[PDB]
């Protein structure tokens, strides 16, 4: 099902930059720019693309964005997957991330509702209140009871857990969240405060802010102060901080009610204006 | 444990100087008087016997609430009801160490200092002889604690099953003490230059409690111990002294 | 690994037949330093080294977690050709890594850059007292006997070590005060110098922890420069922060300079 259309997002995406998506010959930007995007990052090392949001739509008439403007949230194992398949028939201690950017629209914080959770959209905004850069999981080694440490597969979500099938010892699902430093692989990000502009917004009334998640090679590019435009992904975070101000939130029939609020993540920051 | 009382009983009875000897005259005279303590002069001790310093110089901990129930045996061929546990006070001059350097090598050891004292505390209540019934079996005990290493280093037990913990202090038959939290700050003349002036906290016993003003120049004889509350860190512990004889100057 | 006893016997030619400059040998005239002073610390320089023998130099930068403590077993062992009795005197050394230029101001601190040496300036900022650490768990189990031998948490671990089967089943077990080594701790905290600070950013701290010698050696408002290692503290780490599972980093200091 999902595993089926997954693959054929899959593989119109491996089969997209396996060609070429500009037109303009003898002036540059020629024969599959994509694979010479590829070998320059063989020489240096830095783990990324930045590849354009109108080219992939110039190819197909908008066949494929549509789902990657919606569904964005699903296919990001599949589209790791699918570069994986190229680069091996390329090049030979790696992980990789996929940034985009031209966008045609800029959305802003007013025009923000759950209708568009998982899906890729830009915002600008004022940045205030950065902090410090901090390691992340992403990947554990959680031992058990008996000797075979091997834990590099489940629970790499937003938990902090360990595992419950496979079972090294001849127990059951035991004790928990346990990261044995020895081989595990973090990734760094930092956490900032944006605001809306000052120069879009009605009369003065506090005008509503975010809070701005940036993984990956995007560190340390937003100063504190500047305009920004920002990547689509818009997703919601369990917290227990939020009392006092109380609705109708379902409880879970170990008891846990459930807060959710909205927080914005990027993976390519680019400082216009 | 065992016969280290009877090395230290002959202590008592037999050292002797040049003509009258001192520790049956400094027993007898303060039993009459009502003052139940004796002072040691830690000279005298490496004098009659030098094994005897190298237990105590080691582990002081468990051998000083050992020469106390040694004092206590010799009183009774005195005063032949109600003779408490005698306190034992010591004194000595042997090198003053300096207030600031205190490395983790002197925990439990015999160390003497001096400074100012800046602040007192208001005295409380620990307890040496309890009495413990059981809530269900009433199963009647006597438990008797003497050593002092201030939280908790012995405390009631969990079985005479029955539940957690089914022990309650009985609050009509016991024994207690004293204890003053005094708090003292190093010499300004050994002057931190660009620091500021530390401090520790002492404990003292049932007699040594409001024999000093605030403001004084003192010298001090105890034990470097260590105690671990939480009232920061991970597997910290805090520093104190517990004081076991206090040589202050005539007071003036 | 068990390749170690192969770097034992041949780092040792470089504290004794290493010489320069018209002979006198700087690390036969430097035990001769120690014991006089008295202070358990031995200097070795990272140019005298890497220039000899490039092999080891990279294996400082790999893994120095695990390759100080065999740089530290046989360092005994040299000065004990000289003091043969010096195993009461502190029974332990401690080395004393110098210049190696990694990190340039505060800032360039990635996963790159984990769980090796790493040298870098600034600014104390404020610092605790001074406390000792436990450096040997010693059980009070009831089972067993109460000396039990020495087992180690030495780190920013707590290791949940729990006694099981120790004579008949598992007895519970304390700590005592009995016996065991404690050792100083000072934990100083480091902001960025602003001499080098880029335009609008604020500076940044970070936490350190001094160990067992090296402590009273700072004083607020020094420009020290640490050449410490970096790792990655559990023990409460953002308790409540759990659907981000993000570490606390200390760097744990191995030498301090002062201003130059």
């Amino acid at each position: 099902v999902d595993d089926v259309t997954g693959e054929k997002v899959r593989e119109a995406f491996e089969q997209f930059l396996e060609d070429f998506s500009v037109q303009s010959t003898d002036t540059g930007e020629v024969e599959k720019v994509y694979r010479a995007q590829i070998e320059f990052m063989k020489i240096y090392d830095l783990n990324t693309i930045y590849i354009d949001y109108q080219h992939l739509s110039m190819r197909e008439n908008g066949a494929l964005a549509m789902a990657i403007s919606e569904q964005y949230y699903r296919f990001l194992p599949f589209l790791q997957k699918g570069l994986r398949r190229v680069v091996r028939k390329y090049a030979p201690e790696r992980v990789f991330q996929i940034s985009f950017f031209n966008l045609p629209t800029v959305h802003r914080i007013r025009d923000i509702r759950s209708e568009k959770i998982g899906s890729l959209l830009s915002i600008s905004g004022t940045v205030t209140r950065t902090s410090e850069v901090r390691p992340e999981l992403y990947k554990a080694s959680f031992t058990c009871d008996m000797c075979r440490a091997i834990v590099d597969n489940v629970e790499q979500s937003f938990k902090y857990t360990e595992p419950t099938f496979c079972p090294n010892p001849s127990c059951e699902n035991r004790a928990f969240w346990t990261l044995n430093v020895t081989r595990s692989r973090f990734l760094d990000w930092q956490k900032v405060r944006i605001q809306e502009n000052a120069n879009e917004i009605p009369t003065g009334s506090m005008p509503r802010t975010l809070d701005v998640i940036l993984r990956g090679d995007s560190v340390e590019r937003a100063k504190p102060g500047d305009r920004c435009k920002f990547t689509g992904v818009e997703i919601v975070v369990p917290d227990v901080t939020q009392l006092g101000l109380p609705g109708v939130k379902p409880s879970s029939t170990g008891v846990r009610d459930l807060t959710y609020k909205i927080s914005f993540l990027a993976c390519h920051v680019i400082s216009i204006g | 444990n065992t016969e280290i009382i009877k090395s230290f009983k002959n202590f008592i009875l037999e050292f002797r100087l040049d003509s009258q000897f001192i520790y049956r005259d400094q027993l007898r005279n303060n039993i009459l008087v009502k003052n139940y303590s004796l002072t040691v002069n830690m000279e005298h001790l490496i004098g009659y016997n030098e094994d005897i310093y190298k237990k105590l110089s080691d582990e002081p901990s468990d051998i000083i609430p050992l020469f106390e129930t040694a004092i206590t045996q010799v009183a009774k061929r005195i005063s032949i009801n109600s003779l408490p546990t005698f306190q034992l006070i010591l004194n000595s001059n042997a090198n003053q160490i300096p207030l600031r350097d205190l490395d983790s090598e002197h925990v439990s050891k015999i160390v003497r200092l001096s400074g100012i004292i800046i602040s007192t505390s208001v005295l409380s209540s620990r307890a040496t002889y309890l009495s413990i019934m059981c809530r269900n079996c009433r199963h009647t005990t006597s438990i008797t604690i003497n050593n002092f290493n201030t939280g908790n280093t012995v405390s009631l037990p969990r079985s005479c099953n029955c539940g957690p913990d089914p022990y309650i202090i009985i609050h009509e038959s016991s024994k207690f003490i004293d204890q003053q939290f005094l708090k003292l700050q190093e010499i300004p003349e050994l002057v931190p230059v660009g620091e500021m002036p530390r401090n520790l906290t002492m404990t003292c016993d049932r007699y040594l409690t409001n024999k000093v003003i605030p403001g004084t120049r003192v010298t001090i004889v105890g034990i470097y111990s260590i105690y671990n509350s939480k009232n920061s860190g991970v597997a910290i512990r805090t520093p104190y002294i517990k004081i076991l004889g206090i040589q202050s100057d005539v007071e003036t | 690994p068990n390749v170690s006893r192969t770097i034992a016997r041949e780092l040792k030619s470089f504290l004794l037949e290493y010489t320069d400059e018209t002979g006198r040998s700087v690390y036969g005239a430097r035990i001769r330093t120690l014991g006089e002073m008295n202070s358990e610390s031995l200097e070795v320089n990272y140019r005298h080294l890497a220039e000899s023998k490039a092999i080891l130099a990279l294996f400082l930068a790999k893994c120095p977690e695990e390759m100080l403590k065999i740089f530290d077993l046989v360092a005994m062992e040299a000065t004990e050709l000289h003091y043969p009795d010096y195993a009461r005197i502190h029974s332990e050394i401690h080395v004393r890594i110098s210049d190696f230029p990694t990190i340039y101001s505060l800032r360039e601190l990635r996963e790159s850059n984990l769980s090796s040496l790493v040298r870098v300036t600034g600014v104390v900022t404020r610092r605790t007292g001074v406390f000792p650490q436990l450096k040997y768990v010693k059980f009070n189990c009831l089972k067993c006997g109460s000396i039990l031998g020495p087992f180690f948490q030495d780190s920013n671990e707590e290791i949940r070590i729990s006694f099981c089967t120790n004579c008949k089943s598992k007895g519970p077990f304390r700590v005592n005060g009995e016996k065991t080594v404690y050792r100083n701790y000072q934990r100083v905290t480091l902001q960025e110098a602003p001499g080098t600070v880029p335009p609008g950013r604020l500076p940044r701290h970070r936490e350190v922890i001094l160990l067992a010698d090296l402590v009273d050696v700072s004083k607020p408002g020094e420009e020290v420069e640490v050449t410490g290692i970096y790792k990655n503290n559990y023990d409460g780490n953002l308790n409540a922060k759990n659907g981000f599972p993000v570490f606390a980093t200390i760097i744990e200091a191995n030498s301090i300079k002062r201003r130059e």
